[PDB]
């Protein structure tokens, strides 16, 4: 049974190794672009009028 | 037809009475400020300590006035009506006042003594039903003085207001009835609650002696202060009634016992002091809901 | 809008018939008392809901027109930090306890030390049954096994007084009891303001006496809270 | 050869281990350190729903942006009209331990699940009108977590086994299982497109899963206690965790490492709950202090604090149109922030 678990373990590792793997800076500046990109439309960031505010 | 006296009247009883105007306004503020907090948690006390405070506010709004009548010299007269209105409330807000303390005793002593049962006795809507009944009942029974002229007086440099020392038949019964049923009644089911919740608290195993001495300090005051700020004029009230129903005509009884009935009727309005700190300043949790305010 | 009004009126209707219904579920839920029962494999943590009385087994008992409803949690897996901050608003937790070798009562300190000085068990009062009391007695008066090899602090006890009249007064038994009592209060009366308490008992398998036992220490702590709401300290 | 094999499942972690630093160009903050601060979001409890009468553990609003669920620990579903302060139903549950609800995109079912670990499925706009079971799921031997529905006739859940699974809710059938993880499973976020779906867990890990497939891909470890909490971001790349560790951290798929930490030395309690805004500048967290912290995504400042909950802050969610926060606490109230 040890024996059966190391060998998934090492498998699993080796499918995990060689996954394509991308700079991390690129990830941030898309999540950074994406944050940016509906600003306008978040009525939690930008006030809402009581006239267009179903909750006031 | 009865000769009076004192000269420290002028300002003794208003001694006591400015004192009382003076102290008790902001604690009964605040005590109904805590009792409406307490209310917003769904706890029924927050009712019985908010009728408190009103009727202490109301007392202590309408004490002036009769701070002057003997500022002048027992002689105020402002009109019939004006006096008749304000020697009625004068005159009961106190049995309002003590009526909301054996509420309160009464609703701590169901807790305490009994925390699993009364589900619908403590709940807000009982509470102003209850506290509504109350002040319905108190107005119709002292509203008997409404009926009669409040503006007699003796002959001899004097205008009273409300209190005719000759004084007249119905006010002396009005007068025992006011001691019995008002003055001990609740005040004796007031010490009967506190000695119930001592007896649970000293049985808790989950409590040490440090918090029971705390506990039993606490009700000592509480049972304590009353007593010695309402018997006396009590006791006189009830001498004079007796002696006068025994015998009207001896105008020396009154004219010895003028002394210790206002001297005594100064010390009455002490309790409008004691509730307020008593019941809301000194307690700890309350201390809190004072920082809070 | 005729329909409109119609609507806002059926709107209104059903908010009234809900809000009687949450009135009734209020009352309901008000008054009854949830508890957590705690134990260990080789104690009865189990036997004494059945004694008493997939996944949660729940029961249900009453003592003196008081609604008491507690669960079992035993569907799950040997990790139980977690689910255990469920149980955070009932009356009791119900800490069962396996003293029957001392090989399981360090693990038993460990257990009620964590439940103890959790960020949502410090204000419930545990109370504390001490199961499997007959195989301590039975075994440490036997021998063949020292406390103190173990905890080296056995020897330096006297008989607890009343610990259980026993027909036989062994001062081992008795101090080995109140040994482990206070190997638990090392923590349960070091640590803690007065929130909760310990409420200590020694039951076996076969008491009866539980319920009742529970019902009494519930009332304990709603005096004590009763205390505390009705600004009596 | 146990021996020889845990050599090999060393050798091949430091080779991870090498590559991942080797990819390690940047961190989050380094980049997102000139974008101006978001500041002081001071919003009021402008709705005060009280209806419930013990702790909220979940809370789920439909697609309407209106009718909302909300599930509590007394064994309420009550379904909730926002516009009106209306109660649409209130539907009891079988199970009073529920730890999440779900509410149907077409809005005519509401899951729900818990320590029970059986998810259940009501049926909400029947022609009768009134609400009643339609099915059940069996087949997890954990306490459920999280599950959502996936888009009409699937549904994704997750609990405490270390795995998550996907029905069809026609038939009834586990139709894949999900396997990899060591620790609980605590929450669990979808991808918009409905094709991969991740998860943290009580062992400072988190992993990506291939809907169509049963194959983990990904996994990412920057944590020292327990993760608790999960939410998509809603380009369908990254996520967000917190942990018992007080510390809450920014993970990427493609990055394959964490990012950004987002601590303090005052804060001692774990993050509970984390949700995001429609933009994704905004990043809500609830904590034991029982406060809301308004993080910043991208800056790891407390630009904003939702004080008002007396209790611990246990739920989080935005609407479809971004138009309100729901905060449910374990002071047993519903509040909506505007």
């Amino acid at each position: 049974a040890s024996i059966a678990q190391a060998r998934k373990l090492v498998e699993q590792l080796k499918m995990e190794a060689n996954i394509d793997r991308i700079k991390v800076s690129k990830a941030a500046a898309d999540l950074m672009a994406y944050c940016e990109a509906h600003a306008k439309e978040d009525p939690l960031l930008t006030p809402v009028p009581a006239s267009e505010n179903p909750f006031r | 037809g009865c000769h009076v006296d004192s000269r420290v009247d002028h300002l003794f009883p208003p001694s006591l009475y400015i004192f009382v105007i003076g102290v008790g306004l902001p604690t009964n503020c605040l005590a109904l400020w805590a009792a409406y907090r307490q209310v917003q948690q769904r706890n029924e006390l927050g009712v019985y300590l908010m009728n408190l405070s009103i009727a202490d506010l109301l007392y202590i709004c309408t004490l002036p006035l009769w701070v002057d009548y003997f500022l002048h010299h027992d002689n105020w007269i402002h009109g019939p009506g004006s006096c008749k209105l304000f020697g009625f409330i004068f005159y009961t807000n106190i049995y309002i006042s003590i009526a909301f303390l054996c509420c309160i005793s009464v609703d701590r002593y169901l807790a305490v003594a009994h925390p699993l049962r009364f589900a619908r006795l403590r709940r807000v809507k009982t509470a102003v039903a209850v506290s509504s009944v109350v002040w319905a009942t108190e107005l119709g029974a002292n509203s008997a003085p409404l009926f009669h002229d409040e503006l007699f007086r003796d002959r001899y440099n004097h205008t009273f207001c409300f209190e005719k020392f000759p004084m007249e038949g119905w006010v002396a019964w009005m007068n025992l009835y006011r001691v019995f049923v008002g003055f001990l009644f609740p005040w004796a089911l007031m010490l009967l609650s506190y000695r119930g919740i001592l007896r649970a608290v000293r049985g808790s195993v989950s409590t040490e002696r440090q918090e029971k001495a705390k506990i039993k300090r606490l009700a000592l005051s509480l049972i304590a202060i009353v007593l010695v700020c309402f018997a006396p004029y009590h006791v006189l009230l009830l001498s004079r009634s007796a002696i006068y129903l025994g015998r009207p005509w001896d105008c020396g009884f009154e004219e010895r016992v003028f002394s210790a009935y206002h001297s005594s009727l100064a010390f009455t309005s002490l309790n409008c002091v004691a509730d307020p700190i008593l019941y809301c300043l000194v307690n700890e949790g309350a201390r809190s809901d004072v920082a809070k305010a | 809008t005729e329909d409109q009004r119609n609507e806002e009126k059926a709107q209104r209707e059903a908010n009234k018939k809900i809000e009687k219904q949450l009135q009734k579920d209020k009352q309901v839920y008000r008054a009854t008392h949830r508890l957590l029962l705690l134990g260990a494999d080789n104690s009865g943590k189990s036997t004494i809901v059945k004694q008493m009385r997939s996944g949660i087994f729940e029961t249900k008992f009453q003592v003196d027109k008081v609604n008491f409803h507690m669960f079992d949690v035993g569907g799950q897996r040997d990790e139980r930090r977690k689910w255990i901050q469920c149980f955070n608003d009932v009356t009791a937790i119900i800490f069962v306890v396996d003293s029957s070798d001392y090989n399981r009562l360090q693990e038993a300190l460990n257990l009620f030390k964590s439940i103890w000085n959790n960020r949502w068990l410090r204000t419930i009062s545990v109370i504390l049954f001490l199961n499997k009391q007959d195989l301590l007695a039975e075994k440490v008066l036997a021998g063949k096994s020292k406390i103190e090899d173990y905890f080296p602090e056995f020897a330096r006890y006297t008989t607890p007084e009343d610990a259980t009249p026993e027909p036989g007064e062994d001062p081992r038994v008795t101090r080995a009891k109140y040994f482990i009592r206070d190997e638990f209060l090392r923590i349960s009366t070091a640590s803690g303001d007065g929130r909760h308490y310990c409420y200590p008992h020694f039951t076996c398998a076969v008491d009866t006496e539980n319920a009742r036992r529970i019902f009494n220490d519930c009332k304990d702590i709603i005096l004590q809270m009763n205390l505390r709401e009705y600004n009596l300290v | 050869e146990l021996d020889q094999l845990r050599q090999e499942a060393e050798q091949l972690k430091n080779q991870i281990r090498d590559a991942r630093k080797a990819c390690a160009d940047a961190t989050l903050s380094q980049i997102t350190n000139n974008i101006d601060p978001v500041g002081r979001i001071q919003m009021r409890t402008r709705r005060t729903l009280r209806g419930h009468l013990a702790k909220i553990y979940a809370m789920h609003w439909g697609t309407d942006s209106r009718l909302l669920v909300s599930a509590s620990q007394d064994g309420k579903l009550i379904i909730w009209d926002s516009y009106t302060t209306n109660k649409v139903h209130a539907i009891p549950l079988r199970s009073s331990w529920v730890m999440t609800c779900a509410y149907a995109p077409s809005g005519n079912y509401v899951a729900c699940g818990g320590l029970d670990n059986i998810c259940s499925i009501y049926n909400l706009k029947t022609r009768e009108g009134n609400v009643r079971v339609s099915r059940e799921l069996a087949g997890h031997t954990g306490y459920l977590s999280c599950c959502r529905f996936l888009d009409d006739n699937q549904i994704v859940t997750s609990s405490g086994d270390t795995t998550c699974a996907l029905w069809d809710i026609e038939t009834g059938q586990q139709t894949t299982t999900f396997t990899g993880h060591t620790g609980d499973v605590m929450s669990l976020s979808l991808a918009p497109d409905t094709r991969l779906f991740v998860s943290g867990a009580c062992d400072a890990s988190a992993k990506l899963w291939d809907v169509r497939e049963g194959m983990c891909r990904q996994t990412f470890t920057g944590h020292e206690s327990d993760i608790n909490a999960i939410c998509f971001f809603p380009n369908g790349n990254a996520f967000a965790t917190g942990s018992d560790d007080a510390t809450c951290r920014l993970f990427d798929l493609r990055a394959d490492q964490e990012l950004m930490t987002y601590s303090h030395d005052n804060i001692i309690c774990g993050i509970t709950s984390v949700s995001f805004s429609k933009s994704g500048r905004l990043l809500l967290a609830g904590y034991d202090d029982f406060n809301c912290n308004v993080w910043d995504a991208l800056k790891a400042d407390r630009a904003g604090v939702l004080a008002g909950h007396d209790n611990r802050v246990s739920c989080l969610g935005v609407t479809d149109d971004g138009m309100a926060v729901a905060t449910g606490s374990w002071d047993s109230f519903l509040k909506i922030w505007n």
